[PDB]
RNA sequence: UGAACUAUGCCUGGGCAGGGCGAAGCCAGGGGAAACUCUGGUGGAGGCCCGCCGCGGUCCUGACGUGCAAAUCGGUCGUCC
RNA sequence: CGGGCGCAGAUCUUGGUGGUAGUAGCAAAUAUUCAAACGAGAGCUUUGAAGGCCGAAGUGGAGAAGGGUUCCAUGUGAACAGCAGUUGAACAUGGGUGAGCCGGUCCUAAGGGACGGGCCUACGCCGUUCGGAGGGGAGGGCCCCGCUCGACCGAAAGGGAGUCGGGUCCAGAUCCCCGAGCCCGGAGCGGCGGAGACGGGCGCCGCGAGGCGCCCAGUGCGGUGACGCAAACGAACCCGGAGAUGCCGGCGGGUGCCCCGGGAAAGAGUUCUCUUUUCUUUGUGAAGGGCAGGGCGCCCUGGAACGGGUUCGCCCCGAGAGAGGGGCCCGCGCCCUGGAAAGCGCCGCGCUUCUGGCGGCGUCCGGUGAGCUCUCGUCGGCCCUUGAAAAUCCGGGGGAGAAGGUGUAAAUCUCGCGCCGGGCCGUACCCAUAUCCGCAGCAGGUCUCCAAGGUGAACAGCCUCUGGCGUGUUGGAACAAGGCAGAGUAAGGGAAGUCGGCAAGUCAGAUCCGUAACUUCGGGAUAAGGAUUGGCUCUAAGGGCU
RNA sequence: UAGCAGCCAGCUUAGAACUGUCGCGGACCAGGGGAAUCCGACUGUUUAAUUAAAACAAAGCAUCGCGAAGGCCCUCGGCGGGUGUUGACGCGAUGUGAUUUCUGCCCAGUGCUCUGAAUGUCAAAGU
RNA sequence: UAGUGACGCGCAUGAAUGGAUGAACGAGAUUCCCACUGUCCCUACCUGCUAUCUAGCGAAACCACAGCCAAGGGAACGGGC
RNA sequence: AGGCGGGCUUCUGGCGUCAAGCGCCCCGCGGGGCGCGACCCGCCCCGGGGACAGCGUCAGGUGGGGAGUUUGACUGG
RNA sequence: CGUGAGCUGGGUUUAGACCGUCGUGAGACAGGUUAGUUUUACCCUACUGAUGUGAGCCGUUGUUGCAAUAGUAAUCCCGCU
RNA sequence: UUCUGGGUCGGGGUGUCGUGCGUGGCAGAGCAGCGCUGCGAUCCAUUGAAAGUCAGCCCUCGAUCCAAGUUUUG
RNA sequence: AACUCUUAGCGGUGGAUCACUCGGCUCGUGCGUCGAUGAAGAACGCAGCUAGCUGCGAGAACUAAUGUGAAUUGCAGGACACACAUUGAUCAUCGACCUUUCGAACGCACAUUGCGGCCCCGGGUCCAUCCCGGGGCCACGCCUGUCUGAGGGUCGCC
């Protein structure tokens, strides 16, 4: 058993400063610094607690060089809202538009 | 520390610099009056700051 | 001229073995005419308990007392979600 | 004639030197020992052997602050290292820190602090998103773009795109060398390829494959759906997401480590007797492609009571369970490209400053675990505690605009690849019983990461392997008194000692029994009071898979 | 069909025999106990370098000020600044000190406070 | 002469300058009992590190001069007379 | 400083962004501009106080919050 | 009022704190109560032991002794007759 | 410092603890393989055996060594 | 014998005394001049061998110029110095020239050699974008003038 050490000058157990072991072709077991977990978006209705499918869970940078296709669906509101709360607002937004038609 | 400025370390240089033993030709072209350097510091006796 | 010590507050980070008693909630089996009760198990609450690192510094009024030290050392001891 | 004009004292001032005095002292953390080499000189340096300690909350391996050359090689032994020295963190002579992807730089947190204004006799101070005619970027060819804008400083542990594998030095190393990548910025031709590009409807040449004219299309496509395809125009403006959320507990997936089974291979150890034995070594980077595995209040069909599903716990269902079939996300696990050529292990040959090079073989097959950590998920618990901002990045809404008229054009979130560039500063070493602070090599103080085997509930204590060290500013010979400590031990008595059970002595783990007065009903409680405990040989019960 | 066969896998529990000098948590680790009185409820905190306590804090209880041109407080000063990103379930100022059970009499003194130009004392300015 | 339970014309107790009580808690003060023990009767023995001796190294406080006593006188307790 | 003075939104956790329309005018079937839409006039942006708060300066009261100082002597201590 | 570089700090007798009485208050108590650093000898004598010293040397060296002088130690009770 | 004398080992005595290693057993709770064999704390015999015993115990005369020369004194 | 004390000689320790003085102190006299044309102060750097001090600023232990007329010096050594006659060693004076970074310090800031903008030039790019290098600039307050504006504030003419 080999106690390996940190690899930069941080050295302390911060936010940024995670590891993991990962063992090279020298038979060394190394540690090797990982980024931090990303996070798929969320609904802009507020209130589905689940998060958005079909979308990649990267940095917030990393979505620069990634392609279109792969930050967001080919719905109508694809990327920024849940199937469900779409189709909610299609029939309220049809449904209401027809109660002013009623008035007049 | 490992970490330093430009600054401190340009500071540091001279301070290193200045810590050097007098020339023996001196020794010789002064007749022996100046004989040691009376400024030579020890990083464990004197602190720089 | 000073908050590199210390007192209090703020911002941003880090850290705190192993065990013990074991609360609400829940399951099951018995007692009832209803009010409602009893046993086992589950659950894992707490400025809770024993306790390591940590953080403190009781007693011996020990050691030391022109000392290792212009306040330290040893056993013991307080606390440790 | 003019004075800084006469010393034994003032715990007088400064400098020097005695008695005490070869005296006190060089006594914290278990340890040294034999031979040899170098040397004028060896308890102390170096090498080998023996015997030991630190025992993975280390006397180990690396950092932050701090130090600033203490780092490395050679030389010297005057001074210093409180004995010595052939030694050193000493002295002397040389040498040493290499980056687009490590950090600073960039962002604002607390906070500091300009601007307007006010104030102060004044140097100046108050105040900080408010307050001035505070707008000097964007677009249409001269129009109109801007309330959230109030400068700026402020983190080497916060936010923050992108570097990993192997080798190399006396000292350097994610920076050098080799190999393999990645990110950001740059393009009226931005250099190519592909996408945008799918063609139809009327007549003729025509018994044909095709060719002639007009007209009309074409800012992609598939799936019931979740959503998938290499791309897949789009302004102002708006909306949203990520950056960006606490502590605690339970469980599950994956690595690392440990352990077990090969009567596995290669070396080594042991053999007086036994031992198919004991010990060591058995490998794969980033990035990309594929597949296990994990998660999902994601979709479609359908419809539930004899309610069912399900967790360790919970929880879930007509606002639609169970079941069947799908979708998406995380994959740090496995296979492949990298990639074995390299790295380790073993063997052979050549060679002794080109020599310091060439060859051979191997790098294997499985298992699980209340095991320990790290990590990704998931379900909860607690709060009169709700547990950060900003740079930056992205999606959608929006349809202002641009593109060509029959094969292309506008536009392309590289969309397959190619081309160029990435400046400045830090980078050595110590990081603590001798490189920091305490006047020092001071038993003090000083922020973190990694962390094995046995006993055991344990990261307790004791022992061992990797690693480190010579017992902590000295050796030798004695074992008087008197001390400090070993919490040394003791006849008979058992607090008569003493201000006082001060001191230390009894008790102690665990299992099975048994536990009062009192109480706020929680407790008291490990109350009190008993029994059992080694070794060995068996028996019984508690699982998984086909 | 009161389920069986094959194979694999650990780690615990219970009982029994035998046995050593009645020794067995054999080192290590590791609460002496009981009956009462005083004080503080408890946890926490405190005189760095002689006092760790009965002192301080504490939850609970009670009183007091104030509706913002305000209460409390700061500044030499700006009608600048703190509570205040606040609004009486709030902020500021005090005493007591959990829970239980109670908290008696005295407003003459001192102090606070209210009433008022309806009468004494009573500055500057004005008459 | 302590401790506890009572007695109360209490020098000088007394009710949020809070009275009384109190389970649990305490390195707080105090008394008794069981067990235990060198605290004691009454000391003895062993061990480690020192003291001791030695090689090397090597201080400091202090110091009018100094250092045998009895009595006397004396600034009423001399070391000196 | 977003509608002050005087003569058109309550059923839902949608949507609302520089004007459609009409009238008129100017250039090369293609562009541009103006008015109505979006009423007219005006003296302060809109509200709440208002010669009272407040400011400057004298005067009286209060003022251990703070400053300065004092707090005799003799004496069988 | 022998005896703290002999000890023990219980008391008294600093600073913490509680009560009673007193003072408007800060504070007082010769009243009660609790916790509160006990430093240094290596110098000179004294004393306890341990080497050695008349040095003038035909004296050096050894054995067996004498003795001045100083210290001086025994005490009390019971049983039988 | 040689009628010899003095050491180091050994032997014997003494005493302390307490029945050594090995070997043998039809002793052994048992248990597993093909009467036999293996595993198995302990027990029994050899075995009052083994170990250590003057360094501050006692006696030998067995073994093998040793004998030199500091300073000063009439 | 030693040891202790006293006296003297010599030798140590120590530094007094005396003599010396390129220093101070005091008085008097003549001048009486800093800085955005970047001061004082500070930082870093500069010599063949150079640590300090002094002198200088990348032209860095000094350049040009003038006067002086043969040296500098520790050892070197080498002089576009010397037989000056290939108008000059050294020193002095100092009218030319030069003078890094911080600093009133001035693009914004500084525990940062951090972060910017404008104009011009050369190169890479040659399709003027971008990259590198060089130079000139960009603080605050205020005065005069120019230019560009704003307000029915007061008016004139329509
Ligand atoms: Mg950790
Ligand atoms: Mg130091
Ligand atoms: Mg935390
Ligand atoms: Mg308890
Ligand atoms: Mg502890
Ligand atoms: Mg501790
Ligand atoms: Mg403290
Ligand atoms: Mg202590
Ligand atoms: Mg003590
Ligand atoms: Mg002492
Ligand atoms: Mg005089
Ligand atoms: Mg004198
Ligand atoms: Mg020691
Ligand atoms: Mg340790
Ligand atoms: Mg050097
Ligand atoms: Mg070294
Ligand atoms: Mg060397
Ligand atoms: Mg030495
Ligand atoms: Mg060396
Ligand atoms: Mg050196
Ligand atoms: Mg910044
Ligand atoms: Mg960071
Ligand atoms: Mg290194
Ligand atoms: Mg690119
Ligand atoms: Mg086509
Ligand atoms: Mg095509
Ligand atoms: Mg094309
Ligand atoms: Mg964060
Ligand atoms: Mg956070
Ligand atoms: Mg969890
Ligand atoms: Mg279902
Ligand atoms: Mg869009
Ligand atoms: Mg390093
Ligand atoms: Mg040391
Ligand atoms: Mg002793
Ligand atoms: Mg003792
Ligand atoms: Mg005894
Ligand atoms: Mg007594
Ligand atoms: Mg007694
Ligand atoms: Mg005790
Ligand atoms: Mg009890
Ligand atoms: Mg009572
Ligand atoms: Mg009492
Ligand atoms: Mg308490
Ligand atoms: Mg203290
Ligand atoms: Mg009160
Ligand atoms: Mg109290
Ligand atoms: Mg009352
Ligand atoms: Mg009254
Ligand atoms: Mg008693
Ligand atoms: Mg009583
Ligand atoms: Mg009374
Ligand atoms: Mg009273
Ligand atoms: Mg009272
Ligand atoms: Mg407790
Ligand atoms: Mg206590
Ligand atoms: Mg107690
Ligand atoms: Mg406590
Ligand atoms: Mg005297
Ligand atoms: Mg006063
Ligand atoms: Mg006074
Ligand atoms: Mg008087
Ligand atoms: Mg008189
Ligand atoms: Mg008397
Ligand atoms: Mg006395
Ligand atoms: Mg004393
Ligand atoms: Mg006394
Ligand atoms: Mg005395
Ligand atoms: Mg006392
Ligand atoms: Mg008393
Ligand atoms: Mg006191
Ligand atoms: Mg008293
Ligand atoms: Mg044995
Ligand atoms: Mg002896
Ligand atoms: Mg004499
Ligand atoms: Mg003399
Ligand atoms: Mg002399
Ligand atoms: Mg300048
Ligand atoms: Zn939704």
């Amino acid at each position: 058993v080999q106690r390996l050490t940190y690899r930069r000058r941080l050295s302390y157990n911060t936010a940024s400063n995670k590891t993991r072991l990962s063992r090279t072709p020298g038979n060394r077991i190394v540690y090797l610094y990982t980024k931090k977990t990303g996070k798929s978006p969320k609904s802009a209705c507020g209130i589905c607690p689940g998060r958005l499918r079909g979308i990649r869970a990267v940095r917030p940078q990393v979505l620069m060089r990634l392609s279109k296709t792969k930050k967001h669906v080919s719905r109508a509101y694809g990327g920024s809202m849940c199937a469900k709360c779409v189709r909610d607002r299609i029939k309220r937004a049809f449904l209401i538009e027809e109660q002013k038609i009623v008035v007049k | 520390a490992s970490h330093k400025t430009f600054r401190i370390k340009r500071f540091l240089a001279k301070k290193q610099k200045q810590n050097r033993p007098i020339p023996q030709w001196i020794r010789m072209k002064t007749g022996n009056k100046i004989r040691y350097n009376s400024k030579r510091r020890h990083w464990r006796r004197t602190k720089l700051g």
